[PDB]
């Protein structure tokens, strides 16, 4: 405070493997204190420090390791933790993994430094997420739905079209409460962060957010795939930063797409292998849990503010499953989880989520005679129960043959026909209003008999059932 | 009506396009006067923290 | 005192600790961060942080403290909010008004200046006090009373007992005088977080669990001082029966101690359980935050506070049962703990074991769970208390060669072992009753002959009727019911009739909101009865038919009761004992008269 | 006739864009201005000849303290050379008061251009491994970088 002192500058880089350079003899080493790398070619980059032993200290550098040699390559502790610059004119802008930006404009002004991983909120002042935001998706809007603050990750498989569904919520996503939601604050601010995305996909996001006229709201964080991969590991620190800092020092609410998880526990891999450390599951770092947690707990309304964080993280599976490490750590941390099918996909449904695996732990919350209709609960646990049951018959009539099925039967066929194909699938640019979308999960149910209805209560039967 | 309507699409997008303008010079001018005004002080700030030194 | 070496995550070597003893906390840096050793090489010793590592330096000074981890007890631990650590959550947030938790705060574990009122227990000038003995009670809140003991390590002569009024934990309460020397006692008592408190004998459960689910109280009981396990399942398990254990039991206090588990939860439970206006007392409608205690720790705290969340969490179970109550302590982790064992152990560069973790891992759940069952007392008067674990496993997508999931099965004496696939048919308890069970049955038949001397064969009937309805499961899926006999039909009904009324509860109803073992267990013997009646009238097989015949002459002009069966899960308890059962008896009578109607013509 | 409109509009919003951003680059361009006259005022403050003497020991005590090495090779500008030999010694006076240490054998040669230097003193270490840059340029851009949110607040209006 009194008086500064300019960084030191090294050059004893005794090591180099891979994205680590091995400083040495070093003094004063802070433990991850951003460093600037001055190559011989005069080139800048950035790194930061994973580990400090003694007088080593064993450096990441974050735009690769292509150029450095033992003699040439300056090093420079800044002495201080990655501090992403904030302010109200980063809405709107897109930038590259690690901030800088893009847009050919000017770099931000900053309000403030803040550092990343921000300040722990202490539990005994966050408070459930209560209000439900409208999808848009009837699937989800009936079953699994979304309340302010939810950490609703969509798991995917290769070729599925999870950035098409994440769009289409991205353009979709709103208040519900009576149907009454200017709202400039209810806006919700979306900051998008794309890690190793194929360019095709990045052009993609931002045609949709420049055409749906969200350009002036939206901000996106895009570390591509030729882009190093070590910028994979902070673009989303930096995101939910950005994302901290518009919400709960700004009062907006605000949402967030993590696109490719996945692509970020390759990131966790490389490093770990890096380091020689001892792997976990799959070669996976042992530690990947902690740094999923630190990752996603970062989200959700705050009592003494009025702002929010919703974050929609997509994943996607290696080889399609679910017992693969991230997809299993994402669904232990997550408050959800959003399934798309590959046999969706094969019969040819646009949204392909399949509704019978998908989960939302504050469905019970956001729904409620308050803000929703009083069957909404009744409808989806009815809907779930006659799916599943017809599937099972659907299972046994494979083997059985068409004929041995029963009157029951044939209508839990009838059923799945219709559900899969009349409400599942939805427009790629119409919505569904919740109402809209109860009637139709009512007409679906109507097929059955009262008293087959055994889930749905008969005094939402009476007021119900006709219609 | 599709040409009055497109007409009068241009119209008013013309009538935003001036009015941008317009705020964007008013911005400008507020910001330069501001930092004339300012920038004595911030020059004197900055110095006084370089030019200083603690043990 | 000693500097910092190495900073790699949240694991710190140290050097010049030299007389450094194992688990003795530690605090490292300016901003005095809690921690405790791990593991020693000479004059360095390694260093678990408990929090942020990020900007340690290099000849950072680490000050020891000669003392392992421990947390401070006495007056208002409970319907408290603690960090692993022990921190008072809301005291940070109220003290300092950033919402934030800062790094490294030093705040006491209970409040030093709030005034207690204090109620001697007729201790006299003179007398001999020994470890454990309940000189004194205090009231920390109505409907709750804490009685205050002196630690089991002291003993001497009572040379001043402090008069009964208004105290704070700075005064010293009471004093002692013991071989030549005396010793003062405050209402303070810190103990450390492992060696578990002392018991004078561990006893053998009788009383059962009787919690508010009917599957749980009736199928696959639970004693009290017992030991669970749930594959800690949401929208079921995590939160119902939390609910229940919590708000529905016969428990005379709760210790939820849930870490590693997310935000939102957490946040959802701590806003929930503060109204939560349970009828725990005959008349009186207290809320539970009056009788319960969170030590959340959340997802993102740090790696190595889990240890230190779940030990704090069962070391409060134990001051509890010592004082008397019967304590029940859930555990919404043990899931992420084996997670934060394997990242301890692989970060301290220790050689894995059968599937990643740690070889070890079987000894820490033992020293964990056998802490439980119910204990007599130290010290005078005479007293007995109980400590319930209902922990978690990982959820139902794993089977149960998983090593957390294998060494709680070597352990836990009850398995709740809910499945999935339960919970995609949407039936909420979620309880599969095949591969559940209960190593408690033997124990419980003291009560269960006193409360209803028949009910033990009316549950073995229904465990027969449940397991031959799975087994021909598997053939009516080849064959179909085509080939299905009497015998086989009225069991699969008698089987569905159970499955959708006895074993589901809604519990957002009052109808199954919770369901006392009178009305659980009067429902188990109408439908016994009525399979038992069904059975030896298509047995009989008058008029020439009987068999299926009769089975479709019962479910046709006698369905009435089988509606009035299915129906009887309504049963409101608001009502009271004395109407349900008289409901009861009049339904089973109506049953009765029927297979003797149905009889009477011969079909 | 939907699509026309829907172009309408995007363009109206990329007109926005323009004219913020076009706002945004011109508070940039003020703060480079902001920049330059501090830059003009650091070199303006070479002129003195007696503070000047003072900043420059401070600076070199500065730097000695944080290196802590036994043998430093200080590099000053041929301009002003005259006032780091005179104060010489003092700078190792006043660092072995500073702690119980003999006092270290300082070396002063190739020197930067002025401009580049602009004041300042560039310490090292033997074999110049290890180097401390305490140019008044260096000390600047590390002072603006700080309190910039500062600046911003300031630029209320």
């Amino acid at each position: 405070e009194g008086t500064l002192e300019v960084a030191m500058e090294y050059r004893t880089v005794t090591g180099v493997a891979g994205p680590l350079v091995i400083l040495d003899k070093v003094k004063g080493p802070k433990y991850y204190e951003i460093v600037n790398i001055r190559l011989g070619d005069g080139t800048m980059r950035r790194g930061q420090v994973l580990e400090v032993d003694g007088e080593k200290a064993v450096v990441q550098v974050f735009e690769g390791t292509s150029g450095i040699d033992n003699k040439f390559t300056t090093v420079q502790f800044t002495g201080e933790v990655l501090k992403t610059p904030v302010s109200l004119d980063m809405l709107g802008r897109i930038f590259n993994g690690s901030g800088k930006p893009i847009d050919n404009g000017p770099p931000i002004l900053p309000e403030a430094y803040l550092d990343i991983s921000g300040s722990s909120i202490n539990p005994s002042e966050r408070t459930y997420p209560e209000e439900m935001i409208q999808t848009g998706i009837s699937t989800i809007d009936v079953m699994n739905s979304i309340a302010r603050g939810q950490k609703i990750p969509l798991f995917s498989a290769a070729g599925l079209p999870h950035n098409e569904i994440a769009a289409q919520i991205c353009r979709q996503a709103g208040l519900v409460k009576r149907l009454e939601k200017d709202g400039e604050e209810d806006n919700f601010a979306i900051v998008f962060a794309a890690m190793g995305v194929n360019m095709e996909t990045a052009q993609f996001f931002k045609r949709d957010f420049e055409e749906n006229g969200s350009m002036e709201r939206v901000t996106l964080f895009l570390n591509l795939a030729n882009d190093p991969t070590i910028e994979r590991i902070i673009t989303p620190r930096i995101a939910l930063t950005t994302a901290e800092y518009l919400a709960y020092e700004c009062g907006k609410h605000v949402l967030v797409i993590l696109t490719d998880m996945s692509s970020y526990a390759d990131a966790l891999r490389e490093v770990s292998a890096a380091r020689e450390e001892v792997p976990g599951r799959r070669g996976y770092p042992g530690y990947m849990y902690t740094d999923l947690a630190q990752i996603y707990e970062r989200a959700g309304r705050i009592e003494g503010r009025k702002g929010s964080i919703t974050q929609i993280p997509i994943l996607t599976m290696p080889n399609d499953d679910i017992t693969h490490p991230t997809p299993d750590l994402t669904g232990y941390i997550t408050e959800g989880q959003i399934y798309i099918d590959r046999q969706l996909q094969n019969r040819q449904i646009y949204p392909p989520i399949n509704v019978l695996p998908s989960l939302s732990r504050l469905m019970k919350s956001a729904i409620g005679e308050g803000m929703t209709r009083r069957d909404h609960s009744d409808v989806s646990n009815q809907l779930y129960a006659n799916y599943a049951i017809g599937k099972d018959v659907q299972a046994m009539k494979a083997v059985v043959g068409e004929e041995a099925l029963s009157s029951e039967d044939l209508l839990y066929l009838e059923f799945l026909d219709k559900f899969e194909r009349k409400f599942v699938a939805q427009g790629a640019y119409d919505s569904r209003n919740i109402f809209q979308s109860l009637d139709l999960a009512w007409t679906l149910l109507r097929i059955f008999p009262r008293e087959l209805l055994h889930r749905i209560p008969g005094k939402t039967l009476d007021q119900y059932y006709s219609r | 009506e599709f040409q009055r309507k497109l007409a009068e699409s241009s119209g008013d997008s013309g009538a935003n396009v001036k009015r941008l303008e317009q705020e964007t010079e008013v911005k400008i001018h507020h910001l330069n006067a501001g930092a004339e005004k300012i920038q004595y002080d911030v020059v004197q700030m900055l110095l006084k923290h370089v030019t200083t030194v603690k043990n | 005192y000693g500097y910092v070496r190495k900073v790699s995550g949240p694991v710190v070597i140290a050097d010049g600790m030299n007389g450094a003893a194992m688990y003795e906390l530690v605090r490292v840096g300016h901003d005095n961060l809690i921690g405790e050793i791990i593991r020693l090489e000479g004059d360095s010793a390694t260093i678990q942080v408990y929090e942020e590592t990020a900007g340690l330096m290099v000849n950072d000074p680490v000050l020891r403290t000669h003392k392992p981890l421990s947390v401070e007890l006495g007056p208002g631990i409970l319907g408290n909010i603690f960090d692993g650590i022990q921190r008072p959550l809301k005291t940070i947030a109220i003290r300092s008004g950033d919402v934030y938790i800062p790094r490294g705060v030093s705040v006491p574990a209970l409040d030093k200046d709030t005034l207690w009122e204090f109620q001697p227990k007729k201790i006299g000038e003179g007398d001999l006090l020994t470890g454990g003995d309940l000189y004194a009670t205090v009231f920390e809140n109505s409907l709750m009373q804490h009685h205050v003991a002196l630690p089991p390590d002291a003993m001497g002569k009572v040379t001043y007992v402090a008069p009964a009024g208004q105290y704070s934990l700075k005064d010293t309460v009471l004093e002692l005088e013991f071989q030549g020397v005396k010793k003062s006692f405050t209402m303070l008592q810190a103990w450390p977080v492992r060696t578990p408190r002392p018991v004078s004998s561990k006893l053998a459960a009788d009383t059962p669990l009787l919690t508010g689910q009917r599957v749980l109280d009736a199928l696959f009981p639970s004693v009290l001082g017992g030991t669970c396990a749930i594959p800690g399942a949401f929208g079921c398990g995590k939160t119902v029966i939390s609910q229940a254990l919590s708000k529905y039991s016969n428990s005379d206090t709760v210790v939820y101690v849930g870490c590693g588990e997310r935000g939102n939860e957490m946040a959802e439970v701590l806003m929930d359980f503060p109204q939560l206006t349970m009828t725990l007392p005959d008349g009186r409608e207290e809320s539970v935050m009056k009788r319960t205690t969170l030590v959340a720790n959340t997802s993102n705290m740090p790696v190595a506070a889990r240890e230190a969340s779940i030990y704090t969490g069962i070391t409060i179970a134990e001051y509890f049962r010592d004082m008397g109550y019967n304590v029940s302590m859930m555990a919404d982790s043990t899931s992420r703990w084996a997670e934060a064992l394997r990242e301890i152990s692989g970060r301290l560069a220790e050689m894995p074991a059968d599937s990643g973790y740690p070889a070890y891992l079987a000894a820490r759940l033992a020293s964990f769970y056998e802490r439980a069952g119910k204990v007599k007392c130290l010290g005078g008067p005479e007293r007995t208390g109980s400590v319930t674990i209902v922990g978690a496993v990982s959820p139902p997508g794993g089977d149960f060669s998983d090593p957390v999931t294998s060494a709680t099965l070597s352990i836990v004496q009850v398995f709740w072992g809910l499945d999935k696939k339960l919970a995609q048919r949407k039936h909420f308890p979620s309880v599969n009753w095949l591969i559940s069970y209960s190593k408690y049955s033997t124990a419980l038949e003291s009560f269960y002959e006193q409360f209803d001397p028949d009910f033990i064969n009316i549950r073995t009937k229904a465990r027969e009727v449940l397991q031959r309805e799975d087994d021909l499961n598997e053939i009516v899926q080849l064959v179909g019911k085509d080939a299905l006999a009497e015998g086989d039909k009225i069991t699969l009904e008698t089987a569905k009739l159970l499955r959708e009324d006895y074993l589901a509860q809604n519990a957002f109803t009052p109808y199954d909101k919770f369901c006392p073992f009178y009305k659980s267990v009067w429902m188990m013997r109408n439908i016994i009865h009525f399979y038992n009646l069904a059975n030896q009238a298509v047995e009989k097989g008058a008029g020439m038919d009987g068999q299926k015949i009769t089975y479709t002459l019962i479910k046709h002009r006698l369905g009435d009761l089988f509606y009035r069966l299915v129906s009887q899960k309504f049963e409101d308890p608001a009502e009271g004992e004395p109407a349900l059962v008289a409901k009861f008896k009049k339904l089973h009578e109506d049953l009765t008269a029927g297979f003797r109607a149905l009889e009477d013509e011969t079909r | 006739e939907k699509q026309v409109e829907i172009r309408k509009k995007i363009e109206y919003s990329m007109q926005l864009n323009a004219s913020r951003i076009k706002v945004l680059q011109a508070q940039d361009d003020l703060v480079s201005n902001m920049m330059e006259a501090a830059s003009k005022e650091v070199l303006n403050v070479s002129r003195d000849h007696n503070s000047y003497k003072k900043l420059l020991k401070g600076l070199i005590v500065q730097s000695l303290l944080r290196l802590k090495e036994p043998a430093v090779l200080l590099r000053c500008r041929k301009d002003d050379h005259h006032l780091v030999e005179s104060v010489l010694e003092s700078a190792k006076e006043e660092y072995a008061q500073k702690l119980q240490v003999h006092p270290p054998e300082i070396i002063v040669h190739h020197n930067a251009h002025g401009p580049s230097c602009s004041g300042g003193v560039v310490v090292a270490s033997r074999d110049g491994k290890i180097v401390c840059e305490n140019t008044l340029d260096a000390r600047l851009d590390v002072v603006f970088r700080k309190k910039l949110p500062e600046i911003r607040k300031q630029l209320v209006s």
